[PDB]
């Protein structure tokens, strides 16, 4: 009953930097319908287990969804670092929930490259969890001022990945599943089986 | 020259089998997705599903779940689409299309095959349904849709024009972007559900059927076709 389809097949994903989040309440979660699907190549979940998450129920499910590189989805995931996990994406050190990718290189390569999927290369400060940064300011990078016009040490701060269907795999694009478990005062409603 | 290559014509009784084939030469078979789009008498161009040769994965039309089967053999560069317990309105033309990811207009068009058995989804609506306009005039077609095509800062509509004996041919690509090898007399514009394709000035040669078609959501539908004559 819950919705995971609407996120999990949508036809197009985000961009990691504008990342999309689903609020799911008010609803029945067979999470085992989701790890016992196969084509996830990764479905890790960090303070509970898959099949606990059928015994549990939570106030709101929040599914956050987005495309990375393959070489990228290490990176979703408490204390890594790198460009997406600084810039794009971070989940906190004591992050509990659920990450689950799987490869869309038919989804979102193309030849000649897809340049709609966007990730944010340049940033002063590190995001920190669960924070979303969708300005699109040019970065300065040297002492001289951009004046918001691309140069020299003045960077726009988003790049594309420009997906290619014959990129090697850790370049391949990547769809990303993030659930996030919220238990408040408000009775829970989204229970497994 | 890049082509889709389809097996001939068909007729079957009902209740039978048909398995088409479409070979294809010229490009990556591997890199494209390989599409289903049949045109039915009184029915009009219904997307059927499609298939990724790398690994087979496929999406199909839920109205048509449980009847197609779609496949491919890698070694031959050939799609397969068999569509079984045929009925009298599965006779149509059935044409493969080819088509990017993420994008998911057609480019590129096989003949079709004709098959003859003896015996929600976003909506697209076109306006007019003709249209008489005489050389060297501006020609618009309108396309309506049950609800946006939009998304992530592009709108997925697109326009083919069709001639008799002739699959449909791409025109215009997410709204606005002419084709290459498009006269630039074609020209596209809209966003959200409103769109309008212009031909400006109309030639001799633009006497044909005009579609739109949608990709922004599963399944991909067309409109029901506005023809232009010479007056
Ligand atoms: C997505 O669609 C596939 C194929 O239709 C289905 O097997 C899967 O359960 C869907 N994912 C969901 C419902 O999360």
């Amino acid at each position: 009953l819950c919705p995971f389809g609407e996120v999990f097949n949508a036809t197009r994903f985000a961009s990691v930097y504008a990342w999309n989040r689903k609020r799911i309440s008010n609803c029945v979660a067979d999470y085992s319908v989701l790890y016992n699907s196969a084509s996830f190549s990764t479905f890790k979940c960090y303070g509970v287990s898959p099949t606990k998450l059928n015994d549990l129920c939570f106030t709101n499910v929040y599914a956050d969804s987005f495309v990375i590189r393959g070489d990228e989805v290490r990176q979703i995931a408490p204390g890594q670092t790198g460009k997406i996990a600084d810039y794009n994406y971070k989940l906190p050190d004591d992050f509990t929930g659920c990450v689950i990718a799987w490869n869309s290189n038919n989804l979102d390569s193309k030849v000649g490259g897809n340049y709609n999927y966007l990730y944010r290369l340049f940033r002063k400060s590190n995001l920190k969890p669960f924070e979303r940064d969708i300005s699109t300011e040019i970065y300065q990078a040297g002492s001289t001022p951009c004046n918001g016009v691309e140069g020299f040490n003045c960077y726009f701060p988003l790049q594309s990945y420009g997906f290619q269907p014959t990129n090697g795999v850790g370049y391949q694009p990547y769809r990303v599943v993030v659930l996030s478990f919220e238990l408040l005062h408000a009775p829970a409603t989204v229970c497994g089986p | 020259q890049v082509q889709l290559v389809q097996s001939g014509a068909e007729v079957k009784k009902p209740g039978a089998s048909v398995k088409l084939s479409c070979k294809a030469s010229g490009y990556s078979f591997t890199s494209y997705w390989v599409n289903w789009v049949r045109q039915a008498p009184g029915q009009g161009l219904e997307w059927i599903g499609m298939i990724h040769p790398s690994d087979s994965e496929t999406r199909l039309n839920q109205k048509f779940k449980d009847r197609v089967t779609i496949t491919v053999d890698k070694s031959t560069s050939t799609a397969y689409m068999e569509l079984s317990s045929l009925r009298s309105e599965d006779t149509a033309v059935y044409y493969c299309a080819r088509a990017d990811g993420y994008e998911w207009y057609f480019d590129v068009w096989g003949r079709g095959t004709l098959v003859t058995v003896s015996s929600s989804d976003i909506v697209l609506t076109q306006s007019p349904a003709s249209l008489a306009v005489s050389p060297g005039q501006r020609a618009t077609i309108t396309c309506r849709a049950s609800e946006s095509v939009d998304s992530y800062g592009n709108s997925f509509m697109h326009w083919y024009q069709q001639k008799p004996g002739q699959p449909p041919k791409l025109l215009i690509y997410r709204a606005s972007n002419l084709e290459s090898g498009i006269p630039a007399r074609f020209s596209g514009s809209g966003s959200g559900t409103d769109f309008t394709l212009t031909i400006n000035p109309v030639e001799a040669n633009d006497v044909a059927n005009y579609y739109c078609q949608q990709s922004n959501e599963d399944p991909w539908t067309f409109g029901q076709g506005t023809k232009v004559e010479i007056k």
